[PDB]
């Protein structure tokens, strides 16, 4: 192709490097405070708006309280260490490992079923209206 | 509880202080036309007056920084070479 | 006296500049976040060990819970924005403005009587043993 | 309540990752002698084996970095010119 869009791809790889560096930095800083039982395991990344297009309209829905607290912690940590990295709240990206419980089998949720299953945990026997 | 979350792989998007309420070049907004377009129609004749996003996560009107490229060549809020990584909000 | 000695004083002034810059930066970041900020006017000064000698043995006591939370939030902000360092707690430095309440007269405590007066607020009729 | 705190003027002191448990030059401790002194007495004959503090808030044994000044001249954990702003813990 040439150095027209391959430069954009190289920038995307640089963004990936930035994301993993920020992830390990945030893990190191989480090792320090440890306030609430919401940051047990966190593989959170940091991306730039230009490289990765917005999914649809940046979804803004009820998030689970433990993950909600974890995301608050992440946002604060970022806006302090790399002042200027205001983490926006979205849901159409990422994944998670849900530990279910005869053995303890861990499920997987792609940041879509976390809210519904959290509502089920809070109170079962729900429907579409709930 | 019956289901507990152990791991999370959230992805955080960040944007700089683009001042969505005041364009850093024209001081109108991050949308709703610019100083040299003003009125919505203003004899639009196709073309475009959308938002331009750079490699530095800065956002201005396409017209504003398209004209500003003739005055300088480094994004005013920083000292980085301005790219055109995105077009529109 | 020679610039050899005034160089340390110039470094101390540079440290003062750094402290006030970090203070205004932390205030700006608290305007966006600042969850744990019990002390309304958290005027926190950041100094370096070398310039300013330790007072006696770096004291510790029953700091008031609201100033405790304010100091914890300030230290977390300072350990994030300025990473690579650790924040220590001390009491033989600084001052405070205690709002008392016929009018509302504001007192002043030089970081010495804050713990005793906080204990009095929690429960009056104390003594040396308490 | 009867007394409430409005303002606070705490002063925060900071120190870099000096590794109080391992000297960054000799790997013994931030106190308790050094590699070339070892035993507490070791024919002390006055002199001193205390801690040296630099302008960069780094701490090592005075002997360790006094000898290290002949090998290099920039504090190993950074690239700053090493000063002698304090002596002892
Ligand atoms: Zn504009
Ligand atoms: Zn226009
Ligand atoms: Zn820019
Ligand atoms: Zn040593
Ligand atoms: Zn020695
Ligand atoms: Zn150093």
């Amino acid at each position: 192709c040439g150095c027209q869009f391959t430069s954009k791809l190289e920038g995307m790889f640089r963004d990936m490097s930035i994301s993993n560096t920020t992830m390990d930095e945030f893990r190191q800083h989480l090792q320090a405070t440890g306030v609430s039982l919401g940051g047990v395991d966190l593989t959170v990344r940091v991306l730039t708006t230009g490289y990765w297009p917005t999914q649809s309209a940046t979804p803004k829905c009820n998030i689970p309280p433990a993950p909600r607290h974890a995301f608050e912690i992440f946002r604060r940590f970022y806006l302090a260490k790399h002042s200027g990295r205001q983490l926006t709240l979205q849901h159409h990206m990422g994944s998670a490992d849900l530990n279910a419980t005869t053995r303890k089998h861990i499920l997987q949720v792609s940041t879509f079923q976390m809210t519904i299953l959290m509502l089920f945990n809070n109170r079962e026997k729900y429907t579409f209206e709930e | 509880k019956r289901f507990e979350v152990k791991k999370w792989n959230a992805v955080a998007l960040w944007a700089w202080d683009i001042v969505v309420d005041n364009c850093a070049i024209c001081r109108n907004h991050i949308m709703d036309l610019c100083i040299e377009c003003q009125a919505n129609q203003a004899s639009a004749t196709s073309e475009e007056c959308t938002v331009a996003w750079g490699v530095c996560n800065h956002a201005f009107h396409f017209h504003c920084i398209s004209r500003w490229l003739k005055t300088r060549q480094v994004c005013p809020l920083d000292n980085r070479e301005w790219e055109f990584q995105k077009y529109g909000h």
